[PDB]
RNA sequence: UGGAAGUCGGAAUCCGCUAAGGACUGUGUAACAACUCACCUGCCGAAUGUACUAGCCCUGAAAAUGGAUGGCGCUCAAGCGU
């Protein structure tokens, strides 16, 4: 096969991880297992998940693992022969999709209360349902796209105009300002980014993120926890509903 | 290029006797010169060439290595 | 009654830090002379050092504060001789600072640190000091960081 | 109005320093930004210095 | 290496009729009817499943096996054209001289015709004739926009390319003279 | 409908699969066994 | 390239030379009185060449 | 126009609406174009192209080797001779060239 | 680009002098506890060494500063040791003898004023009096046709000797910096020069494998010293004038006597 | 000195650090130190420019 | 440095949180912002990637009247290897 795509060589500092990262994750989980009384499994599905840094900073006494799902499952032990502790294989059935492990010494009611009172407004990802209709008004395009009043808003940067055109907004540059149609807002209707009830695609979510419009929330759903003293797993509300494997 | 619509002068593949004889003489002179240079060559050469070995995709390379171990052990026991 | 927060970089003991600040605080109704005077009064502790100044603006008056940064704290703890900024340039911070002072700087910077403990905080301060170019205890901050990992040096907890 | 980021004293000192270049020439000091601050609103000793 | 058997599958929607005879593929749907002659490519067509068309190559080389993906994509594009259609939105922009675009339909030939005037003040009238089956309309929602819609993706995209290439700026700095008609959006009618 | 964006803008293009004309000749478990045997041989 | 983009200044003609500190309205005055396209921005040293 | 007027025009009005995608498509076509140039150029132009491509390949391989090996004077001279451009500096009374080609008197 | 001050007893750095943009090629320590540095950034700097602070910065040279020399280096090298071959009994008497030798060598018009000559790669020297003239040089020493490698005051402070890459050693007045005479005879660039204790003779060691002893009052080649098989890198004359030591690329020390 | 001034200036400042996209030159080289010296220098320069002009006109 | 916040430069290039993220790969700003790459996670699904070697093919330099595998012509050959 002489006709082939030429692989780019990256002259960058960070290399691929490989098997040693998997072994390090194995060792970290197997060394944090005996130190903690409870192990929660939590799910964050179709979310940006950059607030897990804030979650880790708030729960400084706890250990949070957010690695590969199958790697964490093999670290815990899928079968009772290979499990590290008594009953962790009963916890491994929750590990499907985007999951995380939470080793803690706090009270389970305290953990549930914290993750029930945790509230955060986050940008929507593709596939979510739009809660409301967003429309950029005609005229000068501002930074927020009409969410705040234009008197309190600032004009959008002129470097975003090719990106808006690529994402589908029919904007144009007038004397250094990005405008939708005419500078006086004539001969052009407003641009509807999304409609209510419409499943958002990545183009629409990128437009909403560039206009700083948040249409989702960051929720951490606890599926179930394992106690070292009892040796059994307790099923929670999201655990009874979510599929298992 | 506009080769199809306006081709240029063809390149003849028909040889001439003079060029054939000259090429044969130069080939003979070159092989004699290579023999002389190989004789006079001061480049180091090993007594035993580097053998490439057994290919990895040969499915019985493991059994060949077993046979080599067994033969060397038998030769050491006999000697 | 809206509160606005403006972060800028200023040199201690200089009034000219308002030169790049006046075009944006002018429409806000702030007097650049008194803003620079307040900035100099807040940064009189930090003479000759590039520090971060926070301005809190509400009802057209500004309250000044100095946000502590690891680089400024390390350079202040180096205790270099006083110098003229305009005449003496291309200096190097090559003096020595003690590990106890490093731990105190880490305790000061704990409000910004995301690390779990003072060991990680002291290691961050040691990395910042290594970037600055100074020595710790007459040795390299990288070497002392490696010693803290290997366990020869004990960092107190809290 | 000193919204340029530089003091009126600094502006007058710059004018006095570059005054020797203005020999055999025609000098007009234009006070700009009169919509912000008028000349009558100044300190009278500033006004005396400009005068 | 000659591969003994290779195959591809094309699903067909419920409201779509496909008829293949002598590698002449006819696809009919709600929006119309399209034809394509694929007799230049060696392929065996079959009905492997209800609503699935199978494409087979026997004792073919890597090139012959790879051609089946192109055949699959071509037939899928015909199916998408007769089901949802194809739509290209173009924008014309100008600095000083406003570009005048007039769209008419020739009654004798049945094709649309686009006339472009005042391109950078030029006195010539540019005339571009669309492929049959392609409709051009001046948009009313947006400013200075044409919409080209049809069932044939190749015809729609080629008509857009002809309109784009007829307004070429010559012997001027293209960093400074930004005038022209460009394809701004590609998608489906439905 | 498709949620991701295609780089060249041809949104009608189907979700293509990898061009593997030799797909299906050998199974995964047999290849794992051959991996183990080749590692031991090496 | 810089010489090709240099402006043409006649040194022996009628000339109004505008000078001062940054951010005092020099480019605004020149834009008001002439047709020259010099930028007006609130930061210092917006104008980095002779216009 | 004066000073950086093309940059000012790019700030005020942008570029052509198809410039980014056409540049991306041309950069994507560079591989086919380079293969076509390698297989279709003729004569001295082809020879210079092949030599200059050989030089590019050698330089690229050196750069890749240096990026792999990122994670791993000779003669004693005094202080006043340091940081200067110094030479590398590497019975039978025979000359270096004992025998050359003889020249006949008609030559 | 730094100069570090060490305490010898503890090995600890007391001050770091930084501010140079190039390598600091030469450092001297005067008797007023001022440290003089010359660097490859075309600069000669004076520092107060008690405070570790920059007092003066001269940027008159056009290329690398190769060497600097003080008017009192001969007595600062030897302290209280002199021709009497006897030392004072106590440390206070030794320090007083060293201070009075330094003051006698450094008096200019009745006051102690150290003079500094800087030899650079811009084919020139500069003469500085920071006490009386400050940042204005006393004179610019011109006349070398190539880079000047070494420069040295005479022990009596009346003459300045400079060795150049133009195969020559030149003599200058140490007061006003005017050119006096040229010592010609080397055929390769002259690397080092050294004065005798009585300021009659200067020995120059060059790249041409030789040392040459010059009588400066007659301006003539007094003695020629061949014997080195390669280039000469270091030349010293003893403080009592008994011996001359030379060393270089031939890996052997050569001591020369009368 | 004249045979080496050009090489000396190039060694002191290379061409790429003087003008171009990667230039680091911030302070120019001036034949005057003060404003009074600049005024006198400009007057002498105008006189010399004029005198060269009449000499070229006469030639 | 007038300004320089990874991205005009010079030199250093460490630590935390880590699943992983360079004292930064490019676009960008006056400077910021913003975007992007390295790296990581989720979806999918079974074979791939790099570098060399051997065959055949193209290029690897050509002038001047119109012409030559001997000519027609030949393409799973009427070419090449056995
Ligand atoms: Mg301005």
């Amino acid at each position: 096969p002489k006709s082939k795509r030429a692989r780019v060589y990256h002259l960058t500092q960070v290399n691929k991880k490989g098997r040693e990262a998997k072994e390090r994750l194995f060792s970290n989980i197997r060394e944090t297992i005996p130190k903690y009384q409870h192990c929660f499994v939590f799910s964050v599905d179709n979310m940006r998940n950059n607030y897990l840094k804030d979650v880790r900073h708030e729960l400084n006494d706890c250990r949070i693992f957010f690695g590969k799902t199958k790697l964490m499952a093999r670290a815990l032990g899928t079968t009772p022969e290979e499990e590290q502790a008594d009953g962790l294989h009963r916890l491994t059935r929750y590990l499907t999709g985007t999951v995380g492990l939470l080793f803690t010494n706090r009270d389970p009611a305290d953990i549930e209360s914290y993750f029930s009172n945790l509230s955060q407004v986050d940008f929507a990802r593709a596939g979510t349902v739009a809660p409301r209709t967003v429309t950029v008004p005609p005229g000068i395009v501002y930074s927020t796209g009409g969410e705040v009043p234009p008197e309190h808003d600032v004009p959008v940067s002129h470097t975003l105009e090719p990106e808006l055109r690529r994402l589908g907004m029919p904007v144009r540059m007038i004397k250094g300002k990005v405008c939708l149609g005419d500078e006086k807002g004539e001969a052009s209707e407003g641009y509807t980014i999304c409609k209510e009830g419409e499943v958002l695609d990545s183009r629409q979510t990128r437009l909403l993120k560039l206009f700083s419009i948040c249409l989702s929330e960051f929720k951490v759903s606890l599926l179930g926890y394992w106690s070292s003293a009892s040796g059994e797993v307790t099923e929670l509300e999201a655990g009874k509903t979510r599929p298992k494997r | 290029a506009g080769t199809i619509n306006k081709p240029k002068k063809p390149t003849s593949k028909r040889k001439t006797t003079r060029l054939r004889a000259k090429i044969s003489k130069r080939a003979a002179e070159k092989k004699r010169k290579e023999r002389k240079l190989a004789r006079k060559n001061p480049e180091w050469r090993s007594k035993l060439k580097k053998d490439p070995g057994i290919p990895n995709l040969f499915p019985y390379k493991e059994r060949l290595l077993q046979q080599i171990e067994e033969e060397r052990i038998r030769r050491k026991e006999e000697l | 009654n809206e509160i606005k927060i403006i972060h800028l970089r200023a040199t201690g003991g200089e009034v000219g830090a308002s030169s790049a600040l006046a075009p944006k605080i002018g429409p806000l109704g702030l007097s650049p002379k008194k803003v620079g005077e307040d900035i100099a009064k807040a940064t009189a502790d930090w003479k000759g050092l590039r520090v971060t100044v926070r301005l809190t603006i509400q009802n057209r008056q500004a309250q000044v504060s100095v946000v502590p940064t690891a680089s400024a704290l390390i350079i202040r703890a180096l205790k270099e001789p006083p110098r003229d900024r305009k005449k003496e340039k291309n200096i190097k911070h090559n003096k020595s600072v003690s590990l106890d002072e490093i731990i105190e700087i880490a305790r000061t910077m704990r409000f910004k640190s995301f690390s779990k403990d003072l060991k990680g905080g002291v290691k961050e301060i040691l990395g910042t000091a290594f970037s600055v170019g100074c020595q710790v205890d007459g040795k390299s901050p990288k070497a002392i960081s490696d010693a803290i990992e290997a366990g020869e040096i004990d960092i107190p907890d809290e | 109005s000193e919204q340029c980021g530089f003091s009126l004293k600094a502006q007058i000192n710059l004018f006095k320093s570059i005054k020797p270049l203005f020999a055999n020439k025609m000098v007009f000091i234009v006070l700009n930004k009169m919509d912000i601050k008028k000349f009558e609103e100044l300190d009278p000793e500033m006004q005396q210095e400009i005068n | 290496m000659r591969y003994i058997h290779s195959e591809e599958t094309i699903p067909v929607p419920e409201n779509v009729k496909v008829s293949i005879k002598s590698r002449l593929v006819t696809v009919e749907g709600p929006r119309g009817k399209l034809q394509k002659d694929l007799s230049h490519i060696a392929v065996n067509f079959s009905v492997v499943k209800k609503g699935v068309i199978g494409l087979e190559i026997h004792h073919g080389s890597r090139k012959d096996v790879a051609a089946l993906r192109t055949v699959r994509t071509i037939i899928n594009n015909m199916i998408i054209g007769v089901t949802k259609g194809f739509k290209y939105k173009m924008r014309y922009v100008y600095a000083h001289f406003p570009i005048n675009v007039n769209v008419e339909k020739n009654a004798e030939t049945g094709c649309y015709e686009v006339e472009i005037r005042n391109f950078i003040g030029e006195k010539i009238v540019r005339k571009v004739v669309m492929a049959p089956g392609v409709e051009v309309e001046i948009s009313k929602a947006q400013k200075d926009e044409l919409i080209l819609s049809g069932n044939s993706l190749e015809a729609v995209s080629q008509s857009a390319a002809d309109i784009q290439q007829i307004c070429k700026v010559r012997n001027k700095d293209i960093r400074k003279f930004l005038d022209g008609i460009y394809v701004s959006e590609k998608g489906n009618i439905v | 409908k498709n949620l991701g964006m295609r780089k060249n803008g041809q949104v009608w293009l189907p979700a293509k699969k990898a061009f593997r004309p030799t797909k299906g000749l050998t199974s995964w478990e047999l290849r794992v066994k051959k991996r183990q045997e080749q590692a031991a041989m090496k | 390239q810089h010489l090709a983009r240099l402006p043409d200044i006649n040194p022996t003609t009628r000339t109004l030379l505008v000078a001062g500190f940054p951010n005092v309205g020099k480019s605004s005055f020149v834009r008001s009185v002439t047709r020259a396209d010099t930028p007006v921005e609130p930061y210092a040293f917006t104008t980095k060449s002779l216009f | 126009p004066q000073n950086e007027y093309i940059e000012r025009h790019r700030k005020l009005h942008g570029r052509r609406l198809d410039a980014e995608e056409r540049a991306r498509k041309k950069a994507a076509r560079e591989g086919h174009k380079n293969s076509e140039n390698a297989q279709n150029l003729r004569g001295l132009r082809a020879k210079l192209y092949a030599k200059q491509r050989h030089a590019q390949k050698i330089q690229m391989r050196k750069a890749i080797k240096q990026h792999e090996e990122r994670n791993v004077p000779s003669d004693p001279i005094p202080s006043y001779l340091l940081d200067r451009a110094n030479p590398t500096t590497a019975a039978r009374f025979s000359v270096p060239i004992p025998k050359v080609r003889g020249i006949s008197e008609e030559e | 680009c730094t100069v570090r001050i060490w305490l010898v007893n503890t090995g600890r750095t007391e001050h770091v002098l930084s501010g140079h943009k190039g390598s600091v090629s030469c450092v001297k320590w005067g008797g007023t506890d001022l440290i003089y540095t010359g660097s490859h950034d075309r600069s000669v700097r004076v520092w107060d060494a008690v405070k570790g602070t920059l007092v003066h910065n001269f940027t008159a040279h056009g290329h690398w500063v190769n060497h600097i020399a003080l008017s009192s280096d001969h007595v600062l090298r030897t302290a209280y040791h002199d021709h009497t071959k006897e030392v004072p009994g106590t440390e206070e008497e030794r320090r007083a003898k060293a201070k009075e030798r330094f003051e006698k060598a450094a008096k200019i018009k009745g006051k102690v004023a150290e003079r500094l000559v800087s030899a650079s790669d811009d084919f020139t020297m500069y003469l500085w009096d920071p006490t009386n003239n400050g940042s204005k040089p006393v004179a610019r020493l011109l006349g070398h046709q190539n880079k000047v490698n070494h420069v040295q005051f005479s022990p009596d402070g009346t003459l300045i000797a400079s060795a150049g890459w133009d195969n020559s050693t030149k003599l200058w007045n140490a007061r006003d910096g005017k050119f006096i005479k040229n010592l010609r005879g080397h055929v390769a660039p002259v690397y080092q020069c050294a004065w005798s204790a009585d300021s009659r003779l200067v020995v120059t060691g060059s790249k041409d494998c030789t040392l040459k002893v010059w009588n400066v009052r007659t301006g003539k080649l007094a003695m020629d010293l061949p014997g080195h098989e390669d280039e000469v890198y270091a030349v010293d004359w003893a403080a009592d004038g008994e011996l001359v030591a030379s060393g270089g690329k031939d890996k052997a020390v050569r001591t020369w006597r009368n | 000195l004249k045979k080496h001034q050009a090489k000396m200036t190039i060694e002191r400042e290379p061409f790429s650090e003087t003008f171009g996209p990667k230039a680091q030159r911030k302070r120019p080289k001036l034949s005057f130190n003060t404003v009074d010296e600049l005024a006198g220098y400009s007057e002498q320069s105008l006189d010399s420019y004029h005198a060269r002009l009449e000499e070229k006109k006469l030639l």
